[PDB]
């Protein structure tokens, strides 16, 4: 048409050999991904699902996921589509027994004041809502009448029914909840107890106890068998050295939380150089327990790249006491001040201890 | 639309397209045209009445609503692989075809004929959807999900199980091909990060 | 960053460049204004035929 | 192309003045329609773009191989290696399809889009022009001109 | 395939020469002595529209059109994609042939 | 007609339950039964429980205007009870009015009969208590997560692999749904008819199979597919199996348990299946299935139950730690 | 029989708690008052389940 | 009484939480 495209299909090989722009190599510094982000909220994105209709069948599910603005749309769109569907029929079914036809004779209408298709509406209104305005009565006439109020009926009280429900699991919700629960921004290492362990803190806002709180504890690291087996996410669980053996904590002060390294703990070979920016490496923190009001089981998601772990800083104690009952300075609550502590690995540590050990004894 | 809000799953998910699904798509065409027709003779023949005679459009008026909710509610129920909830749909045309079928016959009671515009858009409003009740029912003849037998379904295309075949032009739903729709949301990714040999 | 935005260019500046250094004020007040004159004959030429015809 | 962009774009302007002179209140919906026209043309530059010089860039290596192969095919057939040069050969030949596939693809969405905005075009000013023509006297002969 | 892609552009071509024929029909109805009248044929109860007098209303023309320029103007880039398509893979089965 | 599944691939657990001394306490049990009734039949039967009421309460209604004589045509000479009734059908409607508070008006209740009074007070107690039953097998259906079930979903069949020396019962289990399945917990047991010393014969033995979890504990998290697997030492009684001894018609079974309440409603899911022999394959592995693209991360679900192979000894658990015994007393000699 | 708003208060009640005595009812003529029927019917469905779900 | 108990000996958990950047939790 007014193009030039097609005219020369000819081409020229003289120009060659461009390449090196650096403009890619920019791009390439984009920052890896992390598994679980700070606030919850599980960075994964599934590909390839086979919905095979598992995605639709569990509507109840879906209502209870939905916002609550979507929420609200499918809440009035179900009553409304309702009403309306069923003013159709009572609509249709007054016209033809002719009750809509004005003047018609003193033939009884089956059902009287219609006069319309609004006071149609208006009277699927008064009988699904259940409210009843005298001038729109059913009366006795006709047969089909007397089984479509029966119909609308049940069909009004189902509906209500699974809007309750749905409301009833809405309204005992627990993400409102897990964002309440509160962690440091970065976690950091230091020796306690002559022993290495990796710290953290954790804390409650609202004053509503969280019951049965557990605490569960992974790494998140790519790796090898010897059997060349590899595992692009092989999470690892930890134990979180409490005295007693169980995972479970009281949570009222912000705890600090900590799992000591023993030759058991995978994080046995980390060094202050081992745990850099772009380091593959990823603390997880599962802190579970119910809701003490609604008794709703909850979890608060929380993740530690490795450029957030910091070596040898030491948590700057929150709690104090004020006149007649304790005092807790949020404000103080992720402050790590510096402690010093030795810079070599807990494999290099441990054996260097065992041989001073040996020698002196 | 809500589970689509959060639809990750959708974001690198599969489909598969049920038997008769460009017959389907190209009847609903050829019977949206016709409305848009109908809706034109409504809006048409009224002219000499001083009342708007809403009975002549209003019909078709929904009739063109329902046909665009139809083929959206099939096209969904074919990216999930859950036949069963077409159930509804199905009926919908068998039903929708019996009522439209008496007007055609009334027609002929009068002695209406094709010489009125309207028989001749009933006529074939009618046979497009005997055409589509066809098709509705071929889902059945095929999946056999409602037959006895276990339903001998298939799975998706191999060439699309793939992870890396991001060319969607030899299997999507025929109204986005002509279109090429599923181009849209890669432009966006073009303005975004590059398109490279990735 | 950078380079995302330099990539979105439109090289303006490559135009002005190409276009004012060879024409100057002759050649392009030449050009241009035989377009703009070709097109308003276009329109022209359409309106006249409308009001002859009626 | 400077002629024929020069030409395509100002015969542009040349219709949508005339239809704004013969149906004046075209403009008021040619406001929305052009900022989502504006949308697609922004969008289609970013993406044209790369995918041009993608497929330039395709198919310098493939003709290098083709050359190459022209060099030492005795030397190819000599290891018995020809196998994994076939499969470079299908590996750049579906690259540079690919990129034209996708490169057609992108000609054509915006095609059939900015055609679509088009037939709203013939669709409002063929209501505007027909509805002023019969309640105000329009000259017949303007609209004629908008249609076409 | 190229057979298919000829047929979609036979009948984009022929869908296409809808535009002037609707010019003409639109523009001789609308310019007819500006005579404007009813139907003036009625049945039983409602009117009953016939062949040509469909064809009346302006309105009825330029919705047609604008329907024809759809249906043309997807037509015509689906008989560009399909011959398009066809011939990336002639190069692609003549640059496996020829090595 | 060969072997049975204890559990089925999917759940539903393939028991048959037989000569139960039946107390009636399973009929006795009403609200437990309809929160387990398909959905069709809870809706048959709420409609036949609101329908029953209202025909018994529109019987009564008819029944006690046909006493006080007031359907029998009159013209003043009579002051009703209750109003516009006027057949049995208007009692019907009456009844329906009531119960479902309605209320249309033109069929009022008077002040002369008592006996209209105390039905009203009945109907409306009756009414309220089935309205509050059926809201109550309403609300427990809805919590029902038996659907969410069907997402948790494991590998079709789970290998037998090499992994730090020694040999493990891997497996595959991963998630559809976007949200997290809080406190999950995954059993493992393994089904034989194991015999004693003494002589005692357990047709169908369970033994619990530790999960080889790091911390020592059955808790597990659960946002991508895993790998479940259970190493096998002296104490597992996978300890001697050959694999020329895992043919299809193996006396063997593996249940495997995932439990974890659901985070929407609150209500605790299992998650069964289990593995005959015929679905246990050898030294083969689980191809690595989790991509992450930059900004983000993949899970190729496709290849979420396709296996490659990997030479390992063919040899049993016992075999494989007694030879390795051999070798490693050769080397320290 | 809307006179006042202490009518008007009344017949709010009557709608949002459903008694619906039927002396003031809503009539064809003008679709605002549908509009905020529909309105009041669902708002007080509303509140009614959410203040359910807190009671319970 | 100087003396702060932790939680008090009817549950009562006698821990006043400060300096809370508050985001409407309340609310
Ligand atoms: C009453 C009068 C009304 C007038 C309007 C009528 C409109 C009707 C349109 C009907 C189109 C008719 C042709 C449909 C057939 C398509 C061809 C077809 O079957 O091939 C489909 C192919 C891809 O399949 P494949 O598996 O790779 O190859 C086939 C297989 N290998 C084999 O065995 O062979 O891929 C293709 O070949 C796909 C081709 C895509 C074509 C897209 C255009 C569709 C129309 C779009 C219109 C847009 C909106 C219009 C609205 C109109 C009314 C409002
Ligand atoms: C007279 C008027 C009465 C008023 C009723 C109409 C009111 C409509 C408003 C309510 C809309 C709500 C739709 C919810 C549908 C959810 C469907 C769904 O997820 O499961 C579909 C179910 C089947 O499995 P289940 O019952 O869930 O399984 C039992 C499980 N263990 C549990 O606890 O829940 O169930 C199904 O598969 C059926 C889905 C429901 C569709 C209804 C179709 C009518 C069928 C009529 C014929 C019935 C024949 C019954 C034969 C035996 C069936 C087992
Ligand atoms: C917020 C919302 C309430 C809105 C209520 C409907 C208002 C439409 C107005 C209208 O003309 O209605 C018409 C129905 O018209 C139909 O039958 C249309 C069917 C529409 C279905 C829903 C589409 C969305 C009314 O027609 P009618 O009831 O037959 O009129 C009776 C005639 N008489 C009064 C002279 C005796
Ligand atoms: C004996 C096998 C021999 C091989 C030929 C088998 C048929 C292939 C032709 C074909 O397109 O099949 C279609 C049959 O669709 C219909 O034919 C619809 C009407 C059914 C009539 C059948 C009467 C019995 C299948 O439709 P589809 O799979 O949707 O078509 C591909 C388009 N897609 C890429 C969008 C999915
Ligand atoms: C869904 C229904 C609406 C359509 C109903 C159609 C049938 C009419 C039934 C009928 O007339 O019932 C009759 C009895 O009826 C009985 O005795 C009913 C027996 C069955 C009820 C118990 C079932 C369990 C009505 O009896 P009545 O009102 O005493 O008759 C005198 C009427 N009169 C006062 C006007 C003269
Ligand atoms: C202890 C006292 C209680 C006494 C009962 C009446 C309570 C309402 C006050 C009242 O009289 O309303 C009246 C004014 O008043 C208003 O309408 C005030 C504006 C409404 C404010 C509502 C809160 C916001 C309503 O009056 P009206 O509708 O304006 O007048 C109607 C005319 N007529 C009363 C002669 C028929
Ligand atoms: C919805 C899907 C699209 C429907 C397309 C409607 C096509 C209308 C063609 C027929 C026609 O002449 O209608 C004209 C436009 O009507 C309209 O404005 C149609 C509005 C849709 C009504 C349903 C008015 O025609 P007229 O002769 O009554 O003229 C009125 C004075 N401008
Ligand atoms: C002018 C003629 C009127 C038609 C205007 C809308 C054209 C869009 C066609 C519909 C379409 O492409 O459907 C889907 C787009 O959905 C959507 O994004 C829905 C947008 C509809 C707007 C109303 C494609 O869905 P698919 O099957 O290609 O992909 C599914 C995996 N997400
Ligand atoms: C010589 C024959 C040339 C055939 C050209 C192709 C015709 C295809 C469409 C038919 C057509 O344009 O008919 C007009 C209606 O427009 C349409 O039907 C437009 C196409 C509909 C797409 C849906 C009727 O116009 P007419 O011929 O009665 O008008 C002037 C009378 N003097
Ligand atoms: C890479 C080339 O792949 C294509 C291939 C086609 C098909 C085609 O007929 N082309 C030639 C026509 C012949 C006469 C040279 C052409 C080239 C430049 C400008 C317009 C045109 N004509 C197009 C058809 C209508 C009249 C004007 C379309 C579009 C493309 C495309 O860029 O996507
Ligand atoms: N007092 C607090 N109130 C609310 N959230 C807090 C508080 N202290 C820490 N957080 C949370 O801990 C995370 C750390 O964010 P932020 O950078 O603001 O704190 P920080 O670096 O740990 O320092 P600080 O403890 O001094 O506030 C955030 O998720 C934040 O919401
Ligand atoms: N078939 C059965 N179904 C249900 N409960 C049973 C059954 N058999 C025994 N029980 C329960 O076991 C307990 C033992 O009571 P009982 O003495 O009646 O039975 P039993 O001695 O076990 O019977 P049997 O001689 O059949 O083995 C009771 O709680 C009884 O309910
Ligand atoms: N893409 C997928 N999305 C969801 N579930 C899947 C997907 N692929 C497989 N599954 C499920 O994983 C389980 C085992 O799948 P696997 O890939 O090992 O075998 P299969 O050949 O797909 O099995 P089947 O014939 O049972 O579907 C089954 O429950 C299957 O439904
Ligand atoms: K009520």
């Amino acid at each position: 048409m007014l193009s030039r495209k097609g005219i020369i299909p000819e081409e020229y090989v003289l120009t060659r050999l461009a390449e090196d722009p650096t403009e890619p190599r920019y791009r390439t510094r984009e920052r890896r991904a992390r598994f679980v982000s700070k606030k919850g909220n599980c960075n994964v994105a599934h590909k390839n699902i086979r919905e095979q209709g598992r995605f639709l069948q569990d509507v109840f599910t879906t209502l209870v996921d939905l916002k609550w603005p979507h929420t609200l749309l499918i809440f009035t769109m179900s009553f409304l589509c309702s009403w309306l569907l069923f003013a159709m029929v009572w609509w249709l079914i007054a016209f033809a027994h002719g009750d809509l036809a004005p003047g018609e004779g003193t033939n009884v209408p089956c059902v009287t004041s219609i006069h319309s298709f609004s006071s149609a509406f208006l009277f699927s209104i008064e009988v699904q809502v259940t409210i009843g305005f005298g001038g729109r009565m059913v009366t006795e006439e006709c047969p089909l009448a007397i089984l479509i109020l029966i119909v609308q009926n049940i069909v009004g009280l189902m509906i209500n029914a699974i809007m309750l429900g749905c409301i009833f699991m809405k309204t005992a919700q627990a993400h409102r909840r897990a964002e309440t629960l509160i962690f440091s921004k970065h976690a950091v290492i230091t020796l306690r107890h002559g022993r290495l362990c990796f710290m953290l803190r954790v804390g409650d806002l609202r004053k509503s106890m969280i019951i049965s709180a557990t605490i569960h504890m992974q790494v998140v690291r790519k790796t090898t068998s010897p059997e060349g087996e590899v595992v692009p996410l092989h999470q690892v669980d930890i134990p979180m050295e409490n005295g007693v053996g169980g995972n479970s904590i009281f949570l009222v002060a912000p705890l600090i939380i900590y799992h000591v390294i023993d030759s058991n703990s995978p994080l046995y070979d980390l060094a202050p150089s081992d745990l850099h920016h772009h380091q593959d490496l990823e603390i997880i923190v599962i802190l579970e327990g119910v809701v003490e009001t609604t008794g709703i089981t909850t979890q608060a998601r929380t993740s530690y790249l490795a450029d957030e772990i910091l070596w040898g800083q030491r948590f700057v104690p929150i709690v104090a006491e004020e006149d007649g009952r304790y005092s807790v300075d949020y404000s103080k609550f992720g402050n790590t001040v510096k402690v010093p502590t030795p810079l070599c690995t807990a494999r290099q540590l441990d054996e260097d201890r065992s041989l001073l050990d040996a020698l002196t004894l | 639309w809500g589970s689509q809000s959060s639809k990750v799953h959708i974001h690198h998910s599969t489909w598969l397209h049920f038997p008769g699904h460009n017959l389907r798509w190209i009847l609903t065409f050829i019977l949206l045209f016709v409305l848009v027709c109908e809706i034109a003779e409504g809006i048409l023949s009224d002219g000499v009445t001083e009342s708007r005679h809403l009975h002549l459009y209003m019909p078709a008026g929904m009739a063109f609503m329902a046909a665009i909710t139809s083929v959206v509610y099939y096209h969904n129920i074919e990216t999930s692989n859950f036949p069963k909830l077409l159930i509804a749909l199905l009926i919908y045309w068998t039903l929708a075809f019996i009522t439209k079928t008496i007007k055609f016959v009334k027609f002929y009671d009068h002695a209406i004929g094709f010489s009125q515009l309207r028989f001749c858009l009933t006529g074939l409003l009618v046979i497009l959807y005997g055409m589509l009740l066809l098709v509705e029912v071929n889902v059945i003849r095929v999946r056999r999900y409602i037959f006895f037998k276990t339903p001998r379904e298939v799975k998706p295309p191999e060439d699309l199980q793939d992870l890396g075949v991001r060319f969607l032009q030899p299997f999507v739903n025929l109204l986005s091909k002509g279109t090429y729709w599923w181009m849209n949301a890669f432009i966006k990714t073009a303005h975004k990060k590059p398109i490279d040999l990735r | 960053l950078s380079s995302v935005l330099h990539q979105r260019a439109k090289i303006p500046w490559r135009a002005c460049t190409k276009y004012l250094s060879s024409a100057g004020i002759l050649l392009l007040s030449l050009l241009v204004f035989s377009q703009l004159l070709k097109h308003m004959v276009l329109v022209a030429i359409d309106y006249w035929l409308a009001k002859w015809t009626d | 192309t400077l002629e024929c962009l020069s030409r395509s774009t100002l015969l542009c302007v040349s219709a949508l003045t005339v239809i704004s002179y013969v149906t004046p209140v075209f403009l008021v919906a040619l406001l929305p329609l052009a900022v989502v026209c504006y949308f697609i043309q922004k969008y289609f530059r970013v993406a044209s773009r790369d995918l041009q010089q993608l497929d330039d860039t395709t198919q310098l290596p493939l003709v290098s191989h083709f050359a190459e192969t022209v060099e030492g095919l005795t030397t190819i057939r000599a290891f018995r290696y020809e196998a994994r040069f076939q499969q470079k050969l299908l590996e750049y030949t579906d690259s540079n399809n690919i990129a034209s596939l996708f490169l057609t693809a992108a000609n054509r969405w915006l095609e059939v889009c900015m055609e679509y905005i088009g037939a709203c075009v013939v669709l409002i000013a063929a209501a505007t022009s027909i509805s002023n023509s019969l309640h105000r006297e329009l000259s017949a002969g303007l609209v004629g001109l908008g249609l076409t | 395939r190229l057979i298919l892609s000829s047929t979609f552009r036979i009948l984009a071509d022929l869908l296409g020469f809808a535009g002037p024929l609707c010019i003409f029909g639109i523009v001789d109805h609308l310019g007819k002595e500006n005579h404007v009248f009813q139907p003036k044929t009625q049945f039983l109860g409602v009117y009953f529209v016939s062949s040509q007098e469909f064809l009346g209303n302006a309105y009825v023309l330029a919705v047609l059109l604008f329907l024809a320029l759809l249906l043309q103007r997807t037509f015509l880039q689906a008989s560009y994609y399909v011959a398009i398509e066809t011939g990336i893979n002639l190069r692609g089965a003549i640059q496996t042939k020829i090595y």
